[PDB]
């Protein structure tokens, strides 16, 4: 079908854009060798999460929904685990970057002179990945053991589990990021349009991209369509917007991009 | 104390004014006769093959 | 691993053990903040460094180490060098800040200090280093302007057309003449500071007496602000 | 000046345990890898153990592996060898040896004094042969000592790893030549070393009366350092 | 090679006028900001006036502002100082100084003693 | 008076010297080198990068064996590198962290360093105790040390920012000879191949040729317009090259006693900080403050190549005695070895 072919082409182009942006971010990180600061490490972690999103989630999703080919049951479980792990890892990396900026602004002499860490960075990456998995993975496995025909987690029938998972994975990150950004803005104004606009945009992109799907699934669980699919895709679109917002707006990474290109 | 410095400068000028000088043609020809006589012994000019490079 | 002899591997091990100590030295290098002290014959910088190292514990460079709120400052004062600063001032292009001391009560040699400040501000290698400007001898200046034949108008003709602004905020008990002279002198340097700053460059002007205790806190706060703006610049915030 | 003093030797029954110590004074003990080398009562030198500069690399001879253990106390400048299950073949004199490794260093330069120990009642080794075990010499005449290994000692670095040592009667060995051609500090210019991969020669030109002793030939090409039989020069 | 030769300047009554000239050779006149400095009798070197490469930026020392004017001829390679309404404290040895490097705003060591790029000076005596 | 007459006599002597120099200018060097083949394009690729120092690398010096190298950085450290394997042979902390110069003894037993401390420190690399120990401190100059060059294990020439060079006796620590001709900070010095003469460039646009054995200036060369930061002898010892704040290098001859060629371009407006010749003496390697390095054809003055691999100003530049590699240091705490490709 022509319309199905065009739709698959557009989704493949979106996946290619995500993969390409994250590939340039990672390539700059490897090539420059001056991006060994903790901020560059966290930017690399975020880029890796978004790259794996673009390289695994969408390409496997192209046939399942457009050119019908039922992958199976175990493949559905693996796809769900990978997708949820990567999305939550990206969100937690965003939270960690916001916290690091809050540290850099709140205390400066300590963030420049006293603080030091090499094992801290690897432990933090492992911790954010572990929390990202532990939020959803085991519960998704239990839910898929519970179930039905549609490739879904299967826990959408019960609204308590959805409420708990969404509350943690969205409310805690959004509150923390808003708190950090508002602290930065208010403590820099107390001691400016561009700064406030940038912080508001950084918070708003995350909120707009991650709220509607969770709210819609909670509403449907407590008591598929044309709006549900858009809510599904916005979470993925955040994964394309993140490379240009967080890394490319940092001096070291943009200097590396200017030099390499 | 400018008298002493002036005397020293004048004496140095007399010392430098008694030097024999060759023509620029001869000096230029001599610098060439050195540059294109050790040309093959310059690894930074017509370099050596990769099997003879200490650095690689 | 392979193609390495028995001694060729112990050489690598020794090199790695050297890198270990280099990594340890990097930490102590990053912990301390390095400052460059500058002034003239009558600045009084010697008095401030003595009275600041005492209470806050022919060589070519003198070093002074002090500590405020558990942060370490290492300050360098030049000495036994000659009168041409073209080629040795390029060494201090990565210091945290340039402390610059000016004798305020000397009208004859105030344009000399202004020209020194201009040359320091506009230097290519000191083009991104902030300046902590101390204006010493406020007591001598006070007794000089309060009553005497010395007038700032004979050297700077625009003083007679200068009135202290509405937001003067003078110290209590100051004669309006003294405070007007003080902010005129400070503005004489702030004009140069703001004429070519264009970011990454801020002057911090202070009024210091002969023996003032709160001189380490002033430098500590100024360095706090300087490092904070470095952090803001690296994240494209401000 | 530089001094290494060994202690802890004595008489032990078979199957016992004994610890030897090497105390170093007069040099930076923490910058040198350290070796324990034992010489049988009359059967030449034999390498025992090696510990690195930062104690990160440790090697044992297969004869003593599993029984002996080499350790290092850097603040106290001491080197330890703990021997467990002493056989009757472990009776020997033990020496503690420095070795510093960088581009142009001189390993095995200074040897310890040695402590004696008496006990009452392999596949891939570079075998090195010193066929001439006795040479009669007179002062003023040149002498030549020959050495030969199994595997070639020339590496891709262009470096040939052969060491010539001299043990005088009643004295600890002394490094004469390192890497088959270089002359150790304090060695008179009479000594020379010349070899081609597998066959090596030590030449003494103006032989004096202080050069009588046993000459030993060692390879540092691989990990189990191997010594020669030892050529004896006597009047 | 580098030479800065000043001319003009002599005995003059108070309130008079003078024109100091400085002919430059050995370098490119158009790439260097140039200064007029002064040494009073028994006093240190003092910076009087400054003019940029093109001449858009002109600066004085304040104590002589409004009475002195510094001019720059890049084709004739000359530096001029017009001195009007002289005072008894304007008598001094005047030097024509060049900044050490081209294409720079800062000018280090201009008023130092034994400075390399400076003229021998012209004496001006404002005496009745 | 006496001073005026002395000044007029000095100007007369200047005119006489200028006329004598002009009389022997039969033809320019560029006319004589007008039919030889151009060198082409010297494309040099990076081979090794050495990443030990924590601050600005201010000086370096190759070893005479063409394999070891020394480097000083203003964190207060002096590192000896094995260039072939990028290993670190020695790492020496210094009492003063303001160091502007380096030296490597031709014997190889000693190193030297100095800076804003007005002291030249000599360190003994080959110690029986396994350390690197401060052999000597020479404390005569009243200005910062700009350069230093060994003659043998017991002799060294230093230049200071007080208009003075000095030949020392390392065993006694006393100035054997003093050279007091310059009127500005001496920035560099290069020893003649036979080490019987040397040259010094200073911050007065003049270079001077001194005789070490008798301690008097032989000739003075004044062609530049600003301070000279670098100097190096031609491989045959009968010429030298100078780099200055104006974006021009210049070639001077000791026999014709005048400047021979100028190396400059309109796009280059920064200052040169380091010069060197290749082994044959046909390539002039000039380091610039625009983070680059330029390979000039020393004959024909044509620009042959660019070495653009540094993220900050290039401060030090040296060439292997074999002529096989070029080591360039920079203010970004990195040092890079460059070699050609066949
Ligand atoms: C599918 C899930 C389990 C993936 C697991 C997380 C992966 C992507 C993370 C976790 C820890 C991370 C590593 C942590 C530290 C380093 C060292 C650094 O010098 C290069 C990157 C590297 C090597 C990271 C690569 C990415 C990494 C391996
Ligand atoms: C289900 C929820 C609770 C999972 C965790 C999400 C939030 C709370 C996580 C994600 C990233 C985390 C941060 C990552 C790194 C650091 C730095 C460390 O020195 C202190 C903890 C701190 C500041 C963590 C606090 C908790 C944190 C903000
Ligand atoms: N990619 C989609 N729109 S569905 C699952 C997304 C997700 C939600 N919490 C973790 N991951």
């Amino acid at each position: 079908l022509s319309t199905r072919v065009t739709l698959a082409f557009f989704m493949s182009l979106v996946a290619f854009a995500i993969m390409l942006g994250n590939a340039l971010v990672i390539l700059a990180f490897v090539v420059d060798k001056n991006l060994r600061h903790r901020s560059s490490y966290f930017f690399l972690n975020l880029a890796i999460s978004d790259f794996f999103v673009g390289v695994i989630s969408i390409p496997l999703y192209i046939p399942h929904t457009l050119f019908e080919w039922d992958f199976g049951k175990e493949i559905c479980v693996f796809w769900l685990t990978t997708d949820y792990l990567l999305c939550t890892a990206s969100v937690y990396n965003i939270v960690l970057i916001s916290y690091d900026r809050y540290l850099s602004v709140s205390n400066a002499v300590s963030y420049r002179t006293q603080h030091t860490g090499v094992l801290k960075i690897v432990t933090l990456m492992v911790a954010v990945w572990v929390l990202a998995f532990l939020v959803n993975g085991p519960m998704i496995l239990v839910s898929e053991s519970w179930k039905g025909s549609e490739c879904e987690p299967g826990f959408f029938s019960e609204w308590y589990i959805l409420a708990i998972t969404s509350f943690l994975e969205f409310v805690i990150p959004v509150i923390l990021v808003a708190y950090f950004n508002m602290n930065i803005y208010w403590s820099l104004w107390k001691r400016a349009r561009r700064l406030a606009k940038s912080l508001a945009i950084l918070l708003g992109v995350f909120a707009v991209c991650w709220a509607p799907y969770s709210l819609f699934t909670i509403v449907l669980s407590f008591y598929k369509s044309v709006w549900y699919r858009i809510a599904f895709w916005l979470q993925w679109f955040n994964s394309f917007v993140n490379p240009l917002l967080y890394p490319l707006c940092h001096k070291r990474f943009q200097k590396a991009f200017l030099k390499i290109f | 104390a400018s008298i002493a410095q002036a005397r020293k400068l004048v004496e140095q000028l007399k010392m430098e004014a008694n030097i024999d000088r060759i023509k620029v043609s001869k000096a230029a020809a001599d610098l060439m006769a050195y540059c294109e006589a050790h040309a093959k012994e310059d690894p930074l000019l017509t370099p050596v093959p990769a099997s003879e490079n200490p650095f690689r | 691993g392979c193609t390495l002899s028995a001694e060729d591997k112990a050489a690598v091990e020794r090199s790695k053990m050297i890198e270990k100590q280099l990594q340890k030295d990097k930490q102590v290098y990053r912990r301390t903040l390095r400052l460059l002290l500058l002034g003239a014959d009558n600045s009084g910088k010697s008095t401030i460094v003595k009275q600041m190292r005492i209470y806050h514990v022919t060589s070519g460079i003198f070093e002074t180490k002090f500590q405020v709120d558990k942060v370490n400052f290492h300050m360098f004062d030049v000495g036994a060098q000659r009168d041409e600063r073209r080629k040795w001032i390029q060494c201090f292009n990565d210091v945290t800040a340039i402390i610059f001391v000016v004798d305020s009560s000397d009208y004859n040699r105030l344009q000399e200090a202004l020209n020194d400040f201009k040359s320091i501000w506009n230097n290519r290698w000191l083009r991104t280093i902030s300046v902590i400007l101390f204006l010493n001898k406020q007591d001598l200046l006070a007794e000089k302007v309060l009553a005497g034949k010395s007038k700032i108008e004979d050297y700077f003709p625009e003083f007679a057309r200068y009135t202290t602004p509405e937001d003067a905020t003078p110290e209590p008990g100051e004669d309006p003449r003294v405070t007007r002279a003080k902010y005129f002198i400070r503005k004489e340097f702030v004009d140069i500071s703001t004429a070519s700053g264009d970011g990454r460059h801020i002057c911090y002007p202070h009024f210091t007496c002969s023996v003032d205790t709160e001189n380490a806190r002033r430098i500590f706060n100024d360095c706090k602000d300087i490092i904070l703006q470095m952090n803001l610049r690296e994240y494209n915030l401000v | 000046d530089v001094q290494l003093v060994e202690s802890g030797g004595g008489l032990v029954q078979p199957g016992g345990s004994r610890k030897l110590s090497c105390s170093a004074s007069g040099f930076a003990f923490s910058s040198f890898g350290m070796h324990w080398v034992r010489q049988a009562p009359e059967k030449g030198l034999e390498w025992v153990a090696y510990i690195s500069s930062g104690s990160g690399t440790i090697y044992y001879a297969d004869t003593v592996k599993g029984r002996f253990t080499i350790s290092r106390d850097d603040p106290k400048n001491t080197l330890f060898l703990q021997m467990t299950s002493l056989r009757s073949e472990d009776t020997a004199m033990y020496y503690c040896v420095r070795s510093i490794y960088y581009y142009g260093s001189s390993p095995f330069d200074f040897w310890g004094q040695g402590t004696t120990l008496t006990v009452s009642s392999g596949g891939s080794d570079i075998v090195m042969t010193q066929a001439t075990s006795s040479v009669p010499v007179t002062p003023g005449e040149s002498v030549s000592i020959s050495c030969r290994s199994s595997k070639s000692l020339l590496h891709s670095n262009g470096n040939t790893y052969l060491y010539w040592f001299l043990q005088r009667p009643g004295q600890s060995p002394q490094l004469l030549i390192y890497r088959m051609s270089n002359l150790a500090s304090g060695v008179p210019d009479r000594f020379s070393g010349s070899g081609s991969g597998t066959a090596f020669t030590l030449t003494i030109s103006r032989l004096e009366a202080e050069d009588v002793g046993v000459y030993y030939c060692m390879q540092h090409l691989e990990y189990p350092l191997t010594f020669g039989a030892g050529t004896k020069l006597e009047l | 090679q580098v030479q800065l030769q000043e001319s003009g300047g002599g005995l003059v009554q108070p309130g008079g006028s003078l024109r100091l000239s400085c002919a430059a050779s050995g370098f490119t006149f158009s790439n260097y900001k140039m200064n007029w400095v002064r040494q009073a009798p028994g006093k240190g070197l003092e910076w009087v006036s400054d003019i940029s490469q093109s001449g858009a930026s002109i600066s004085y020392t304040g104590s002589v502002k409004g009475r002195f004017t510094i001019s720059r001829d890049n084709a004739k390679n000359t530096l001029y100082l017009q001195m009007n309404s002289l005072k008894p404290e304007d008598t001094a040895v005047y030097y024509c100084a060049r900044c050490p490097a081209p294409f720079t705003r800062d000018c280090f060591d201009v008023t130092s003693t034994t400075y390399a790029y400076r003229g021998q000076g012209t004496q001006v005596t404002v005496s009745s | 008076s006496e001073l005026d007459q002395l000044r007029q006599e000095a100007e007369q002597l200047k005119n006489q010297i200028r006329d004598a120099r002009k009389a022997c200018a039969d033809a320019t060097l560029s006319q004589i080198t007008n039919n030889i083949d151009p060198v082409g394009r010297i494309q040099m690729r990076t081979r090794r990068t050495l990443r030990g120092h924590l601050a600005k690398i201010y000086a370096m010096h190759w070893g005479t064996d063409s394999r070891l190298l020394v480097s000083a950085s203003q964190d207060g450290k002096l590192i000896i590198w094995d260039s072939y394997t990028t290993n670190k042979v020695h790492a020496i902390p210094l009492r003063s962290s303001w160091v502007m110069t380096c030296a490597y003894a031709p014997s190889g037993n000693y190193v030297a360093c100095g800076g804003l401390d007005n002291i030249c420190s000599i360190y003994n690399l080959k110690t029986r105790e396994g350390n690197v120990r401060v052999s000597r401190e020479l404390a005569g100059h009243t200005g910062y040390l700009s350069c230093c060059r060994f003659l043998d294990d017991n002799q060294i020439v230093t230049s200071s920012g007080d208009t003075t060079c000095a030949l020392w006796d390392i065993e006694t620590g006393q100035q054997t000879t003093t050279f007091t001709g310059h009127t500005g900070d001496v920035m560099s010095l290069s020893l003649a191949p036979d080490t019987r003469l040397f040259v010094s460039g200073a911050c007065d646009a003049s270079a001077k040729l001194w005789d070490v054995r008798e301690g008097m200036c032989r000739q003075t060369f004044t062609g530049h317009e600003s301070d000279i930061n670098a100097i190096c002898f031609f491989p045959n010892g009968n010429a030298f090259a100078t780099g200055s704040d104006d974006a021009t290098c210049r070639l001077f001859d000791l026999r014709a006693d005048q400047e021979l060629m100028t190396y400059s371009h309109d796009n280059i407006i920064c200052g040169i900080t380091s010069v060197s010749f290749s082994k044959s003496g046909r390539l002039l390697l000039a380091g610039y403050d625009d983070f680059n390095c330029n390979v000039w054809d020393a004959l024909k003055a044509d620009r042959a190549g660019v070495l653009a691999g540094h993220d900050n100003r290039v401060s030090c530049l040296g060439v292997t005695d074999d002529g096989m590699a070029v080591a360039t240091g920079s203010w970004d705490s990195f040092l890079k070895i460059w070699n050609g490709s066949s």
